[PDB]
């Protein structure tokens, strides 16, 4: 399981901002996925996640800005980021969480991450 | 007659995080547990059954190894009557217990510069494992009252934390492999020997 973000990059505050993550691999069981944050110098914060049940969190930060959806079709997951403030600059990374089948268990992932970056 | 996969457990290149801890089922089987128990590279061997001489000497129906990554200060944690953080939340074992805890240092393989996110726990639950359980869900933790409505913030807890292993901690908050050997004896007479 190979997870690979894109979207995001320089965007005017108040605009918005849509981020994919493309999963490449199979596994022997379907997995909730995150999206976590890392702020210049911050460290690694939870943004969202989504699960089998179809249920997501947010973070109080990103609360009724962000939205988190997945199309299981193509294997990609989205995050929609609106009225961006310039707290919203980070590395957004994508994160696969566990789960079994039988004596086998996956772990999860993470991808590289890709820069969004909020000016005024 | 060949011998147990041992090598695939211990030089493992990828080890599990503890919440997520792997078991690995040994089977049909010689064992020679000698070639553990005088590694150089384990600096943590206890064992609570039983002397790790005579265990070599010993035949069982099922032996389990169960693997994962914690802190150093945690290790003390992976043994009988114990709590905390992992006793409680991630890795429980019996007040029973009989077989063997192995651990070492991997803080040069399990580190990195600004932090290996790979490898985490998990923080709070309504209550503590039974022996031997293990809890992958996600699931917002709700440690006030009044409820969390899926927002992660004040008294809701996103209740997996990761760990962040730089190689410039000192060694209590470094990384250390751990592996437990549990040893059963049950009705099918044994599969797993000593030569
Ligand atoms: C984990 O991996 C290491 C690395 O490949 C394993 O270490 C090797 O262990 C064998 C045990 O059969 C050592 O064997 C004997 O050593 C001498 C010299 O050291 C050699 O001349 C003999 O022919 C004989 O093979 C071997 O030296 C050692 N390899 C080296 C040089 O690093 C280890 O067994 C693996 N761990 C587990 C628990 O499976």
């Amino acid at each position: 399981v190979q997870l690979v973000e894109s979207g995001g990059g320089s965007v005017q505050a108040g605009g918005s901002l849509r981020l994919s993550c493309v999963a490449s691999g199979y596994t022997y069981c379907s997995y909730d996925m995150s999206w976590y944050r890392q702020a210049p110098g911050k460290e690694r914060e939870f943004v969202s996640i989504i699960r089998r049940d179809g249920s997501t969190a947010y973070t109080d930060a990103v609360k009724g800005r962000f939205a988190i959806s997945r199309d299981n079709a193509k294997n990609t997951l989205y995050l929609q980021m609106n009225s961006l403030e310039p707290e919203d600059t980070a590395m957004y990374y994508c994160k696969s969480w566990a789960c079994s089948s039988g004596e086998y268990l996956y772990q999860g992932d993470w991808g590289q991450g890709t820069q969004v970056t909020v000016s005024s | 007659t060949n011998l147990c996969p041992f090598g695939e457990v211990f030089n493992a290149t990828r080890f599990a995080s503890v919440y997520a801890w792997n078991r690995k089922r040994i089977s049909n089987c010689v064992a020679d547990y000698s070639v553990l128990y005088n590694s150089a590279s384990f600096s943590t061997f206890k064992c609570y059954g039983v002397s790790p001489t005579k265990l070599n000497d010993l035949c069982f129906t099922n032996v389990y190894a169960d693997s994962f990554v914690i802190r150093g200060d945690e290790v003390r944690q992976i043994a009988p009557g114990q709590t905390g953080k992992i006793a409680d939340y991630n890795y429980k074992l019996p007040d029973d217990f009989t077989g063997c805890v192995i651990a070492w240092n991997s803080n040069n393989l399990d580190s990195k510069v600004g932090g290996n996110y790979n490898y985490l726990y998990r923080l709070f639950r309504k209550s503590n494992l039974k022996p031997f359980e293990r809890d992958i869900s996600t699931e917002i933790y709700q440690a006030g009252s009044t409820p969390c409505n899926g927002v992660e913030g004040f008294n809701c807890y996103f209740p997996l934390q990761s760990y962040g292993f730089q190689p410039t901690n000192g060694v209590g908050y470094q990384p250390y492999r751990v592996v437990v050997l549990s040893f059963e004896l049950l009705h099918a007479p044994a599969t797993v020997c000593g030569p």
